[PDB]
């Protein structure tokens, strides 16, 4: 009887389960058009399509980006990957997995590191696919 | 091998890599793992050089060679037992070092066949 | 790296110098004096790394005037600013200049008695202590170029 | 003889009633064109419609948005839904009762959630129509 | 997961190395201490969750030198160039190396008599206790596909 | 709704099982106990409305261990380990498990003695009481639409 | 079992390691083209090549970057460098080692100080080429 | 053994040293055009020039940029200066002189106060040329 | 020996005192165009003219502004005013006039006010000329 | 089938002008202009049209590091004599299909750019030409 809290968040990624995983977002926005109609007041809207967008916060515990995606980067073919995040509190009412799919990743951070400071990667990326697995 | 152009081209790259090394790091550079990183990164740099001016072929690879460097450790006296890839790697070995390279290179036409059919 | 007894000893060489009162450490001397006694302590050391091998450091040292007999409080008012002309910018403590950043006084009341209390901070960079391993130089290189 | 308080705010959506809300809010917002009239110093406007603004916030108990539009969107067909906000504060003078027509959300949150923090979503969209009921 | 009584072990042995005064872990010995005794303790921990099963850990550890015997405070300015010599980045506690992220110091009165304060702070990553069940492989995966 | 009573009786179930040591819940006990006792309360409740039937709460809960009999700090530091080990995430109170969301810890000297205080706090959801009137069902419908 | 933490951290700069380094950072931003399919409602992307940026902070020891840089920038001749960055946690499972190429930095400060101020210098940068020494 | 602390710095401005200074801060930004290679990845930069930018801070204590400016501004005619700058921390290694040049600034203060507030005056400016002097 | 405080200032407008004010600025900005001269690095400028401006705070004591230019402005006749400002300080080394002249406004307050809150009014203006009085 | 990542990027160009490669290419085209007559047919609404023959029309853009057209034309035009060039343009993009290989013959220049420079601009040469003839190499 709980919300759902994000402590409980675990994270799929290319197959391989990420135990290192700080939080987890994915969202579609919609394109939108607006038309004017004669003799109504109030503006429409005519729907389009929709972009992909999401990141991952992870701690720095090993060069996981760097094996992913460096190489293949450099001598110009681009990899997709698969992500699937599931959701599970024990007070909550239900589990929630997701797929996300046809992810390609916007940056890829070499070094970033300061004095006194534990590290972190933050990685956007952008998607095209999704299915349903146990939503509530 | 048995073509003269391949092995003048290898001598050559060798030997000007050669003055580099030399005129630098041979008996002014203490051993350590850091100063071997820098002189890789160095002769990397030199050979991307090559590969642009298309005197060889490309994707070239430059390394620390691993071989030469476990028989030398065996030849010490060292246990190469439950000793990581790693831990190997950056081993002290004493005022030796041994790097690897490797690159590619093509031969020129000599022999064309045409067929012409009438 | 910098001694905290060195710091201690040069204000209080400073002070004997340009004093006629005496200049204690311990709480015990200063009530077994008959009159207008010097306290010196270091109140407080905050130890923080900016880099790999050094460490930045803000002191806080404090020095006290306690007047023992009756109707003092006149040289209370003459020992502030014999004391604001002795530590200005900086201090020197064996061959080395610290800088000071800021002096904060106060004129308050402990148990029955009113005491002057004059204090200011030092900042400076310290190197931590480390031992690193020793190599010889690069005799031989051994490089071969395959293919 | 109080201001009314929101946390005496309930919502129905598609004919469902929302148990978990945490803020309601819908806007109009008037389109206006400059005229300057010869002779006057001070610039006049003429009205020429408006547009419907509003959002949702709700905490993350079950998969609500993703019921009722995922499916639908990716098949390239978008629907339409109707909400009706009441506010009756005991204390205040009366109730309000509000009906928003015509609306089409502006997106779709997929998965967001973070360590140690109980999740939200909030759902901007866009709408048409109006009706007042128990206005005071 | 690391044991607190391991770390504070390990702090008392290198204490008992590097000093000859007696090093006292209850309130009752230091009272009946003849003189210039050690006293350790940890002063706080904070927990918090970073991960699915991993906490971030603070732990703050307090140690104090008392002078029993009159006219000891040289020895208390002496002590803090050493304890400052002894503690430096990290500390190694069962094949662990815990970093050090700051240090604070103080030199204040209790009760009747002045103290030094020695203060620092541990900062590291520890795993949380879980019971995980078995599986067995997948053998036979049957799959039909419908029309 | 949740009562109190039994969050602390589950707690002090769990205390019961893994230690040996009294559990005691009133002040007037642990003056009388002989040697080396344990002391729970709940120390705070807050409590915030979130949406019209729900409400929010933070719990926090102390357990203290008081030894009496002298030179039994070591134990002191095994009681917290094993502290450590029994609540992690959530515990189970009446068919509900409750998030624990951060745990301190200090260990500081009351009155003359040194004691351990053990501290976590619970946060949930619980709703609020409320009576609803009872409705029969539509079974006649009405409209005439006039002109 | 530790987060990688940026106080052991170490940088080379030209051949000549870098004493006084605050942080370290260094980007590659991926250059991305929206493609929009006939029959797909999500829309895509191509991947059309990147750009590298970073920067370096450092305490203001010497005048380290205008021996670099001042004298050749006022001739009309540019130079480039090379820089290695190390980062090796005594706690965390290993280093990591990456070279960065064809550096050329953005501006040079000639002077910056402030009453009660230590003093710091922070240079942008932009790089092309990278290679991986023992990645984790 | 320090860095250098700003409070050790001093300022000569048209010959005449300015006892009243808060800060002073001169930079060079350059004018970098993207270059594409065909073959490569990643993006090239071809340098173009720079240009000086700066400012002076100090507390108000006479009419020094009216005496400097005021009137020459008004008729139409433009003067340059030359400063120099100098920063000796007696716990640092060594001196810093720096001489800037061909400096035009960018506005003028007439009056500026406030009630309980001492005043400032901060002067942007520009250069273009630069000698070094005692570097470390 | 003191830096010139603010409490000490003095401000006449139209040829009336202004009791009531509490902070006063006026500035001149250049109009610099970019040259760049064949053969040279460094980026010169041109100098084009200046804009002045500046603003009036006081606290709302009468109806001052609405008495200078409210009935006028409607008409469509503007109105132009002369200031000067006096900064004397006991302390410091001398005192400081200037004149601003040409002044016109930029708006008209009307009214504003706020429960709780002691009524303020800024001005805003902009000027062309001025005149040196008591420079020190 | 088809995918984002199939389109081809401009980036994996190159050219090869009178058998000597350039690497400072920055675009190439190519295009062939028809020519049509308008032919109306009695009985008909529609207007119909008959091909006639056709033009080569394309242009190189090139960053500007030497005086390679200066060397190729510049002495040649002077004396009345037309030189005619061949080129070799090659698209190959690793995430498509294949690789596209087109020879252009029988080139005329239209002009010769002796200098052009601009103060803070970097240079930049543009070449239009007309062609006749062409072949394919290795086509997707």
């Amino acid at each position: 009887r709980n919300v759902m809290s994000g402590t409980w968040g675990e994270l799929w990624l290319d197959g391989n389960k990420v135990a290192e995983v700080k939080k987890f977002q994915a969202k579609m926005e919609f394109t939108k058009e607006d038309i004017i109609i004669a003799g109504q007041m109030g503006t429409d809207t005519k729907y389009m399509g929709y972009k992909g967008k999401g990141s991952i916060t992870l701690y720095h515990v090993s060069s996981r980006m760097h094996k992913l995606i460096g190489e293949k980067i450099k001598r110009g073919s681009e990899p997709r990957f698969v992500a699937i995040s599931k959701l599970n509190d024990p007070d909550s009412y239900g589990a929630e997995r997701i797929a996300v799919k046809n992810i390609a990743f916007d940056d890829l951070t070499l070094a970033d590191w300061e004095v006194g400071v534990k590290g972190e990667i933050e990685a956007p990326f952008t998607f095209t696919e999704y299915d349903f697995l146990d939503i509530i | 091998f048995q073509k003269i152009k391949i092995v003048d081209t290898l001598d050559i790259i060798h030997s000007d890599i050669r003055k580099v090394i030399i005129d630098d790091y041979i008996g002014k550079v203490t051993n350590s793992y850091d100063n071997k990183c820098l002189l890789i990164v160095a002769i990397k740099s030199y050979l991307e050089e090559l590969e642009k001016s298309a005197l060889i072929e490309s994707d070239s690879t430059v390394e620390i060679d691993f071989e030469a460097q476990k028989s030398y450790l065996k030849s010490k006296g060292v246990d190469l037992s439950y000793m990581t890839l790693q831990e190997i790697k950056e081993a002290n070995t004493g005022s030796k070092v041994f790097l690897k390279a490797k690159i590619k290179v093509l031969d020129a036409m000599e022999d064309i066949d045409l067929s012409i059919e009438i | 790296m910098l001694k905290y007894k060195e710091i201690l000893e040069t204000i209080i060489e400073i002070l004997k110098k340009n004093f006629t009162e005496s200049i204690f450490i311990d709480d015990e001397s200063v009530q077994g004096s008959e009159g207008s006694c010097f306290f010196v302590s270091i109140l407080s050391v905050i130890c923080t790394p900016v880099m790999l091998n050094t460490n930045n450091k803000d002191i806080v040292i404090s020095i006290k005037y306690l007047p023992k007999p009756q109707s003092k409080s006149i040289r209370m008012y003459e020992i502030s600013d014999e004391l604001n002309k002795l530590f200005n910018r900086n201090i020197k403590v064996t061959d080395r200049k610290l800088n000071i950043t800021k002096l904060e006084q106060s004129i308050k009341k402990e148990e029955s008695i009113y005491v002057l209390n004059f204090t200011f901070t030092l900042n400076y960079l310290d190197s931590v202590y480390e031992e690193d391993v020793v190599y010889e130089n690069m005799k031989e290189i051994n490089l071969n170029l395959g293919e």
